[PDB]
């Protein structure tokens, strides 16, 4: 299952 | 426009199974340990680029260096020669590695 | 033994030749099971192992949404990194991400990972405690401060100990016929004359799974650490792996050398002699 959250650097 | 420490690909050309003339097999070219990921890989038969060649999805190792597998079904014979051709920013000219049934 | 799930994503800019390309792959141990390619036509997370195809349509919808959102985020991250470093738009740059978890034989969480590399070098990584970050340079410290303020590590800890472990446990059950196997290496030795004074002894390991393996040569019981040629472990294409190791031996001294093979599918390590 893929991460539910990405975020900006 | 390459960026970051360059790493030359390590190239291996080999069959999936020990070669037997007249017996269907797979010809592989595995390129690993390279950066950046932009690369050209072809399989050759008697010096000519093979058309229907598949490849794995770009992935990378723990040290972040990239690897790819290029492969095609083939039936080896005693006379036919095969090779892998690789072009990469680290290579002054394309590198052609011939298939040797004993590597 | 233990098992792992990993996702690997690569974002590459190609100035003047299109917009950046995003590729993501998912693995359980050494077996790939999904992929996404932003250049490809489907625009979906796609199966790459038989045992994942039984997942229903809402798996594929949910996984597609998550990976497409990551694709867009890391494309913007390439822009941000360019700015942080004041690098020119002329250069092609790379952003890699890896995340995933390890579980033991009993399914318990053993380790979580969530880390980035920029142009092939560490950028930022979640520490083993899943509470703090390791930033590799002054740009990554800007990111570290931002992620500390937004409590990103809390969300990634929750994913790694929860969703990640749950998915890996389920994949291991659904693909158990295939993922919980060990194929031991088939071994042999070949002999290749160079001159009339030297020949190559090559020790082979074929058809093994998983890929982790150790091949070493000894001479009279003493290791040949520096005179051995060891190729990278390579895929056969059928789910197994191959590797060889070679030593150059003075003609007539073949019987002084032994090859030693360690693999988790072998109840005891092997010793081969020509």
């Amino acid at each position: 299952t893929y991460i539910k959250w990405p975020w900006w650097v | 426009g390459s960026s970051g420490i360059q790493r030359t690909p390590k190239i291996q050309v080999y069959s999936r199974h020990p070669a037997e003339n007249g017996k269907s097999n797979f010809l592989n070219c595995y390129v690993s340990g390279f950066h950046p990921s932009d690369i050209e890989v072809d399989l050759l038969k008697n010096g000519e680029r093979i058309e229907k060649v598949e490849h794995s999805d770009l992935s990378f190792s723990k040290d972040w260096s990239f690897y790819l597998l290029y492969y095609t079904e083939f039936t080896p014979t005693e006379k036919d020669e095969y090779a892998c051709r690789v072009n990469h920013v680290t290579l002054s000219q394309p590198k052609i590695v011939k298939w040797d049934r004993d590597m | 033994g233990s098992h792992s799930m990993r996702y690997f994503s690569t974002s590459v800019s190609r100035p003047g030749r299109g917009e950046p390309r995003f590729i993501a792959v998912g693995y359980v141990d050494d077996t790939q099971f999904v992929r996404f390619d932003s250049d490809a036509a489907s625009q979906r997370m796609e199966p790459r192992a038989p045992w994942i195809e039984q997942e229903g349509p809402e798996y594929w919808d949910e996984e597609t949404g998550k990976v497409k959102a990551h694709s867009q985020t890391d494309r913007e991250n390439l822009r941000i990194a360019l700015r942080y470093y004041n690098q020119s738009e002329a250069g092609s740059h790379t952003l890699q991400m890896m995340f995933g978890c390890d579980v033991g034989s009993d399914g318990r969480f053993l380790r979580g990972y969530h880390q980035y590399a920029y142009d092939g070098k560490d950028y930022i990584a979640l520490k083993e405690d899943l509470r703090s970050w390791t930033a590799a340079d002054m740009a990554a410290q800007i990111t570290k401060r931002k992620w500390e303020a937004a409590h990103v590590a809390e969300q990634q800890r929750a994913y790694l100990e929860g969703t990640c472990v749950d998915g890996l446990r389920r994949y291991l059950e659904n693909g158990k016929e295939t993922l919980q196997r060990t194929d031991p290496p088939k071994t042999h030795m070949t002999h290749h004359p160079i001159s009339d004074h030297e020949a190559t002894l090559r020790c082979w390991a074929l058809g093994f799974y998983p890929a982790e393996i150790t091949l070493t040569w000894q001479r009279d019981g003493e290791d040949q650490t520096q005179d051995t040629e060891l190729v990278e472990t390579r895929p056969a294409g059928d789910g197994t792996f191959q590797k060889w190791a070679a030593v150059v031996v003075p003609s007539g001294e073949e019987q002084r050398y032994t090859c030693h093979v360690q693999h988790e599918g072998l109840p005891k390590p092997l010793t081969l002699r020509w």
